[PDB]
């Protein structure tokens, strides 16, 4: 199976080569090292994931926009951030597809943001990528519990 | 509340789409 880890990073990966200059920024090209990320960004699960997040993107353009702008210009430690919202929607409430898709097209959102902006600090696309990365570790048992990733979008 | 308030929009936003 793919890990929640490896599926948001493919799909930081992809969004990435069908924006802006289609350039990689090097925090993620690293992290697709380091993870080590197996899974294709060109993969047909990434594609189907890719078109629905940006779908719910679009949906909630200026709610994202909003709460992402409030969230990096008021933390002090993204990374340490990342972990605590998802903890509110995630431990401190029950997991569900409507959830964890939100969330990780929230998580996209971050990423194309940050790496779409070239006065972006390193550091910062650097602690964001791995708060993302961790705090989305936590949907690994629900999402399992629901059969997987590429189950969760394809059957229904 | 700032960290309250982002889960709580995605929450919803969340809860929307069920």
């Amino acid at each position: 199976a793919y890990s929640t880890r490896e599926i948001l990073l493919a799909l930081c990966i992809r969004d990435s080569r069908v924006h802006g200059n289609g350039t990689l920024h090097p925090v993620l090209e690293l992290a697709a090292r380091e993870t080590p990320l197996r899974l294709s960004p060109e993969d047909t699960v990434v594609l189907r994931y890719h078109v629905l997040l940006e779908e719910i993107i679009e949906r909630n353009s200026e709610t994202f926009t909003e709460t992402w702008n409030r969230f990096i210009t008021h933390t002090e430690h993204v990374d340490l951030d990342f972990n605590s919202v998802f903890l509110e929607i995630f431990h401190r409430g029950d997991p569900s597809l409507g959830r964890a898709l939100a969330w990780m097209a929230w998580c996209m959102h971050a990423c194309r943001t940050l790496c779409c902006n070239q006065s972006t600090p390193y550091y910062v696309v650097d602690l964001s990528v791995r708060g993302m990365l961790e705090a989305s570790e936590g949907l690994d048992g629900w999402i399992h519990q629901q059969g997987g990733w590429s189950t969760l979008i394809e059957d229904n | 509340d700032i960290i309250r308030n982002i889960a709580r929009h995605l929450a919803q936003v969340g809860d929307s789409m069920d």
